[PDB]
RNA sequence: GGGGGGAACCUGGGGAACUGAAACAUCUCAGUACCCAGAGGAGAGGAAAGAGAAAUCGACUCCCUGAGUAGCGGCGAGCGA
RNA sequence: CUGUUGGGAAGCAGCGCCAGAGAGGGUGAAAGCCCCGUAGGCGAAAGGUGGGGGGAUAGGUGAGGGUACCCGAGUACCCCGUGGUUCGUGGAGCCAUGGGGGAAUCUGGGCGGACCACCGCCUAAGGCUAAGUACUCCGGGUGACCGAUAGCGCACCAGUACCGUGAGGGAAAGGUGAAAAGAACCCCGGGAGGGGAGUGAAAUAGAGCCUGAAACCGUGGGCUUACAAGCAGUCACGGCCCCGAGGGGUUGUGGCGUGCCUAUUGAAGCAUGAGCCGGCGACUCACGGUCGUGGGCGAGCUUAAGCCGUUGAGGCGGAGGCGUAGGGAAACCGAGUCCGAACAGGGCGCAGCGGCCGCAAAGUCCGCGGCCGUGGACCCGAAACCGGGC
RNA sequence: GCUGGGGCUAGGAGUGAAAAGCUAACCGAGCCCGGAGAUAGCUGGUUCUCCCCGAAAUGACUUUAGGGUCAGCCUCAGGCG
RNA sequence: GGAUGACCCCAGGCGGUAGGGGAGCGUUCCCGAUGCCGAUGAAGGCCGACCCGCGAGGGCGGCUGGAGGUAAGGGAAGUGC
RNA sequence: ACCCGGUGAAAUUGAACUGGCCGUGAAGAUGCGGCCUACCCGUGGCAGGACGAAAAGACCCCGUGGAGCUUUACUGCAGCC
């Protein structure tokens, strides 16, 4: 049916193990089928690029590697703590994500 | 006592025997069986019960005797099993085909019979027959029968 | 392999 | 028998929960020490006269 | 399966208390003519089967 | 309304042989394998012209038991309420 | 949550916390508290179901007294030929029915094992009827189930490739790494392939990718061999090379020496089988029996199907079975009985250890073991027979 | 007479100027699937180690003779001594 | 002998096919296990002239391997070529 | 056919370090004994031996195996009276 993001593209969050343990950047992508995000300036390797159009002198290109989604949490806007997801019902009848540490919302 | 102390006692679970398991086993190649005989084979050989090579068993030569029976089949008659006084000494009071069915002494559906091996008791005793020992024994003994039918 | 050719005759030791 | 009382001890690895109509032997073993209800202890008692 | 009884068995033997099989003696179902009395007479008695066929027949009765 | 299909299961119409009997024909294998028809989520059966000895029971189906008993049988191998 | 080793922590250390949740799977290694879950709850506009709860409808229901009107016809019934039943012609009933004959309407008819009488049971020749029973294409749960020669034929684009005119037959083939970061660019080369550079913790993890055995092929080195007779080794001593009063490798001379298996009276045998290596490969299971054995109980022992509980908890259930008495074809009698006229003879039968309590035991229930019967029953192999199709 | 195309006849059956010839590269009874893991008293094969004992190739009977039943001979347990 | 494998002493037996009997090794799996061994390196591989065992085997050490394995005591079998 | 360049099978195969004679041996020995002979490895040729290869001997016997055929063998069935 779908598979469980607790993570959504353009919240911040925080790699909470691996070499980038302890890194914090805004989600740049979500890969739902792979179960994967890409963190901005996280899990950087190098690539070899053949001389071509786009890429003349060839040579290698910075780019940023998936992330398994299990390895992230997301930063509260709030408390500004790491945190697990909550769902909260508005009285609209909505649901939306809130963090557990203090109480707000994440959308 | 814990699980790992959970012990079956010397001798009450032996190993099997596995023939055709190689030659320090004694048991091995032809795993116990000899040489190349009918037995030797899978199937082996006739009922040993009763087979002979071929000749007329010695069953078979043997004559038969009395009423085998014919269709259709058995002929519903009462049926009687005896219980010696011996068998009594264990009731005070009375006795009765309902109840020594309770004791294990006369099976169901049979019809209860007195017989002489042992002491008789000063007990009321029901039953359908009366040996003619049983029936001295107990009035010599201060019992009381009662024919029942 | 599925087809066998026949195997010679013997010969006749009668 | 008390449910509320298997219910709080169910989850702690060093405690295996039963009723009284399910005392075995094999739990009993299994076990350093036992404990019962005194209304359990009467079940116990009954299963063995 | 459970064994079946044999009935020539059961038809031609019975089961002492102890255990041994008895049978009817053979050889007077005919040509009586000339034979003694004292050979009918023997022969209308039971006798007990040698113990290694006894004990082949008592297979044979599994529920006796 | 029918027609055709559906893995097994079900009922009906037909129906072998190897094999076993240390040969073989009655007997066995077996009303099995299989062919055909029909049916359905089940089918079959079913409300006594019953059972069978109890002066008794109370439709049918299915399980346990009765029982390898009663019996059947070149009274053989076996078959079997 | 933090620190620490580490490519990586979930490992280790320190201080905590949840638990009606410590089933399980993931995440860079080994996580209750990171992820997916789990316990515990919640949920349908629409379709399907609805054996439960409710309502409705169809439907249902008295006595005597008279009367003798009806009560299932090519039927019952008899006979001939068969089938079904445990019943194979048997003393052969019953139920069925192809052929002939052929009724009656309760004072009628059928049955209780030929037949007759008596006492009884039941009302044929129209139909329908849930539930408890069977099965598994299908969905889900769970294994003292398999783990790529296993498990389905198929983990993979398999009822395919391929074989066959056709019915039909019928495979093989899984795995880089945490992540493609899947090797830019340079060098030799037509390419293929390689050498550098670069990535990675690791590149004999480089895609012909985890581990990477053996047969088998090669390169390098130590010892050795061109006057020598050999189931190839073994024992001895000596030489050389290696490792540090010893050991390993090699083998020059001397001694001794007829492969393995199978079958056989007897094989090195010129009798069988085997090129060599890897993997697959043959005494089991169920029910019954018979001994033995470890226990429980013991003139007693034991439950089956089921029912309740559990959700890897157990209990109920005594129907029934084995044993407590044997003898006889049986009637029958019974510690006796059978043959017999017999009080005759004979056959088959009958009767714990201590100090009222204890040990033990008839027996029986369960476990285990050997062996037996029934099944394919230790595994592989016919030539054939039969059925339905092509 | 030979030959193309279109057709009919088949498994105890066809067809045969007759050879038991031919019926899809082996026909004294086609092929496939099934019964089926037919049956095989025959041949072959039967997998770790150690310790104790240790046979027989005879008799009788057998549609039996290279297979069996009983006995003889081996082994284990318990008893007697 | 000491006191019922606690080790010692003396004496004797110990060729072996069919076959009987005894005691053991190892493989897969279950309980022991919410445990314990494990990246300071699991299983598997390759060596070893070392240690234990009569033997089947078990250790230990080095290399390889890179994520599993599993004790004492028992339980069950698709168990050794 | 032979030599050089290119491509490159096969049945078979216990392993082999695979000689003669006279003996021996399960009765026809490269493999055992005693002698005799014999430096190491190939290439083209011949076919005496390796009881050479191939095909689990068709003959023969054995099996209470099979199949075709026959008849005044047995017992049935069709068909016909
Ligand atoms: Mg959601
Ligand atoms: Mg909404
Ligand atoms: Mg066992
Ligand atoms: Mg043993
Ligand atoms: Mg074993
Ligand atoms: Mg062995
Ligand atoms: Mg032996
Ligand atoms: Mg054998
Ligand atoms: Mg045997
Ligand atoms: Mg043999
Ligand atoms: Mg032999
Ligand atoms: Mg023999
Ligand atoms: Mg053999
Ligand atoms: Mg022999
Ligand atoms: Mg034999
Ligand atoms: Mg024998
Ligand atoms: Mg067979
Ligand atoms: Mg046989
Ligand atoms: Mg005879
Ligand atoms: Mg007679
Ligand atoms: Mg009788
Ligand atoms: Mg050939
Ligand atoms: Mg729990
Ligand atoms: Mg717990
Ligand atoms: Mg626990
Ligand atoms: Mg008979
Ligand atoms: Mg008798
Ligand atoms: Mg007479
Ligand atoms: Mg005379
Ligand atoms: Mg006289
Ligand atoms: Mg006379
Ligand atoms: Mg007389
Ligand atoms: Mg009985
Ligand atoms: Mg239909
Ligand atoms: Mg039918
Ligand atoms: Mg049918
Ligand atoms: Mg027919
Ligand atoms: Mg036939
Ligand atoms: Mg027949
Ligand atoms: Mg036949
Ligand atoms: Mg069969
Ligand atoms: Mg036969
Ligand atoms: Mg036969
Ligand atoms: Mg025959
Ligand atoms: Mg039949
Ligand atoms: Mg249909
Ligand atoms: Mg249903
Ligand atoms: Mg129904
Ligand atoms: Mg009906
Ligand atoms: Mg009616
Ligand atoms: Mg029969
Ligand atoms: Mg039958
Ligand atoms: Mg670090
Ligand atoms: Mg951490
Ligand atoms: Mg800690
Ligand atoms: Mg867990
Ligand atoms: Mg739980
Ligand atoms: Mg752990
Ligand atoms: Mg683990
Ligand atoms: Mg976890
Ligand atoms: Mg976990
Ligand atoms: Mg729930
Ligand atoms: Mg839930
Ligand atoms: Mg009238
Ligand atoms: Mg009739
Ligand atoms: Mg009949
Ligand atoms: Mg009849
Ligand atoms: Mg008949
Ligand atoms: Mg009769
Ligand atoms: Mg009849
Ligand atoms: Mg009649
Ligand atoms: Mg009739
Ligand atoms: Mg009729
Ligand atoms: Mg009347
Ligand atoms: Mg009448
Ligand atoms: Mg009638
Ligand atoms: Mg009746
Ligand atoms: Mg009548
Ligand atoms: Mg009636
Ligand atoms: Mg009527
Ligand atoms: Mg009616
Ligand atoms: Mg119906
Ligand atoms: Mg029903
Ligand atoms: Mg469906
Ligand atoms: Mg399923
Ligand atoms: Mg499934
Ligand atoms: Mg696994
Ligand atoms: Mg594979
Ligand atoms: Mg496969
Ligand atoms: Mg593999
Ligand atoms: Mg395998
Ligand atoms: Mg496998
Ligand atoms: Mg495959
Ligand atoms: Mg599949
Ligand atoms: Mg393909
Ligand atoms: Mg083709
Ligand atoms: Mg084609
Ligand atoms: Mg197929
Ligand atoms: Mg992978
Ligand atoms: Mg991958
Ligand atoms: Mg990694
Ligand atoms: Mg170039
Ligand atoms: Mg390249
Ligand atoms: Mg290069
Ligand atoms: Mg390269
Ligand atoms: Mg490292
Ligand atoms: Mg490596
Ligand atoms: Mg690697
Ligand atoms: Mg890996
Ligand atoms: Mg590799
Ligand atoms: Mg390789
Ligand atoms: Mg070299
Ligand atoms: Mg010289
Ligand atoms: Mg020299
Ligand atoms: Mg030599
Ligand atoms: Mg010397
Ligand atoms: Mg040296
Ligand atoms: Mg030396
Ligand atoms: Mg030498
Ligand atoms: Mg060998
Ligand atoms: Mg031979
Ligand atoms: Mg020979
Ligand atoms: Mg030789
Ligand atoms: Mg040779
Ligand atoms: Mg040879
Ligand atoms: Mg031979
Ligand atoms: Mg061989
Ligand atoms: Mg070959
Ligand atoms: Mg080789
Ligand atoms: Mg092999
Ligand atoms: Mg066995
Ligand atoms: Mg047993
Ligand atoms: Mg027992
Ligand atoms: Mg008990
Ligand atoms: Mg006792
Ligand atoms: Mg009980
Ligand atoms: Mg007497
Ligand atoms: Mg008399
Ligand atoms: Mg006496
Ligand atoms: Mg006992
Ligand atoms: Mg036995
Ligand atoms: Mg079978
Ligand atoms: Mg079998
Ligand atoms: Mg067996
Ligand atoms: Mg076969
Ligand atoms: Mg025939
Ligand atoms: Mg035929
Ligand atoms: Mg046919
Ligand atoms: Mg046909
Ligand atoms: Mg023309
Ligand atoms: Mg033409
Ligand atoms: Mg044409
Ligand atoms: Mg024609
Ligand atoms: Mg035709
Ligand atoms: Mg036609
Ligand atoms: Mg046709
Ligand atoms: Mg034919
Ligand atoms: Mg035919
Ligand atoms: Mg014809
Ligand atoms: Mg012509
Ligand atoms: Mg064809
Ligand atoms: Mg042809
Ligand atoms: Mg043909
Ligand atoms: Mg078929
Ligand atoms: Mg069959
Ligand atoms: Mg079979
Ligand atoms: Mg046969
Ligand atoms: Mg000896
Ligand atoms: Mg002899
Ligand atoms: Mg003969
Ligand atoms: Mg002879
Ligand atoms: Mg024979
Ligand atoms: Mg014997
Ligand atoms: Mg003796
Ligand atoms: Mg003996
Ligand atoms: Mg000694
Ligand atoms: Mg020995
Ligand atoms: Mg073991
Ligand atoms: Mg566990
Ligand atoms: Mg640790
Ligand atoms: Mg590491
Ligand atoms: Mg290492
Ligand atoms: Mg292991
Ligand atoms: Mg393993
Ligand atoms: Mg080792
Ligand atoms: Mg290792
Ligand atoms: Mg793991
Ligand atoms: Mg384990
Ligand atoms: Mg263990
Ligand atoms: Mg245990
Ligand atoms: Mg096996
Ligand atoms: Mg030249
Ligand atoms: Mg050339
Ligand atoms: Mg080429
Ligand atoms: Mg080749
Ligand atoms: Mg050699
Ligand atoms: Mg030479
Ligand atoms: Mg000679
Ligand atoms: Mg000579
Ligand atoms: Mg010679
Ligand atoms: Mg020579
Ligand atoms: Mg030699
Ligand atoms: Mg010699
Ligand atoms: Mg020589
Ligand atoms: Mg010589
Ligand atoms: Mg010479
Ligand atoms: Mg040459
Ligand atoms: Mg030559
Ligand atoms: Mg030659
Ligand atoms: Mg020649
Ligand atoms: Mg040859
Ligand atoms: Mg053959
Ligand atoms: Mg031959
Ligand atoms: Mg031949
Ligand atoms: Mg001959
Ligand atoms: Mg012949
Ligand atoms: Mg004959
Ligand atoms: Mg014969
Ligand atoms: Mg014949
Ligand atoms: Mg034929
Ligand atoms: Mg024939
Ligand atoms: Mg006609
Ligand atoms: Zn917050």
């Amino acid at each position: 049916m779908r598979v469980k993001m607790h993570v959504k593209k353009g919240d911040t969050v925080l790699v909470a193990s691996g070499k980038y343990k302890g890194r914090v950047g805004k989600v740049k992508e979500v890969l739902p089928k792979k179960y994967a995000v890409i963190v901005e300036g996280v899990n950087i390797v190098k690539k070899a690029v053949r001389v071509s159009p786009k890429y003349p002198q060839g040579g290698f290109i910075e780019k940023e590697a998936p992330l398994h989604a299990s390895k992230v949490r997301p930063i509260c806007p709030a408390c500004g703590k790491p945190t697990r997801v909550r769902k909260k019902f508005l009285e609209n009848g909505k649901k939306i994500r809130v963090c557990a540490k203090c109480g707000g919302a994440l959308d | 006592m814990k699980l790992s102390d959970l012990r079956p006692n010397p001798g009450a679970n032996k190993r099997r025997k596995r023939v055709g398991r190689g030659p320090g086993s004694g048991h091995g190649k032809t795993a116990t069986r000899g040489h190349k005989g009918q037995k030797s084979r899978s199937g082996g050989l006739k009922d040993p019960r009763r087979f002979e090579g071929g000749r007329s068993t010695t069953l078979m030569r043997l004559p038969k005797r009395g009423m085998q029976g014919q269709v259709p089949g058995e002929i519903k008659r009462p049926r009687y099993q005896g219980v010696n006084l011996k068998d009594l000494a264990r009731f005070e009071g009375e006795v009765t085909p309902e109840l020594l069915v309770r004791a294990g002494l006369l099976k169901k559906g049979y019809r209860l019979k007195i017989l002489g091996e042992g002491e008789a008791k000063p007990l009321k005793v029901v039953a359908h027959a009366f040996s003619k020992s049983a029936l001295e024994k107990l009035k010599a003994a201060g019992g009381e029968p009662v024919l029942l039918e | 392999p599925v087809y066998i050719p026949q195997p010679r005759p013997p010969h006749p030791r009668l | 028998g008390n449910e509320l009382v298997r219910r709080a001890a169910r989850n702690l690895p060093w405690v295996v929960t039963l009723a009284p109509e399910g005392l075995n032997v094999y739990d009993i073993v299994r076990t350093e020490r036992l404990v019962m209800d005194l209304d359990a202890w009467e079940v116990f008692q009954n299963r063995i006269g | 399966p459970k064994m079946k009884t044999h009935k020539g068995a059961k038809k031609r033997v019975k089961i002492t208390a102890s255990g041994k099989v008895v049978a009817m003696k053979t050889g007077k179902r005919h040509l009586n003519w000339q034979k003694s009395g004292k050979e009918i007479r023997q022969k209308g008695r039971k006798f007990v089967l040698a113990k290694p066929e006894a004990e082949r027949i008592k297979l044979l009765l599994p529920y006796e």
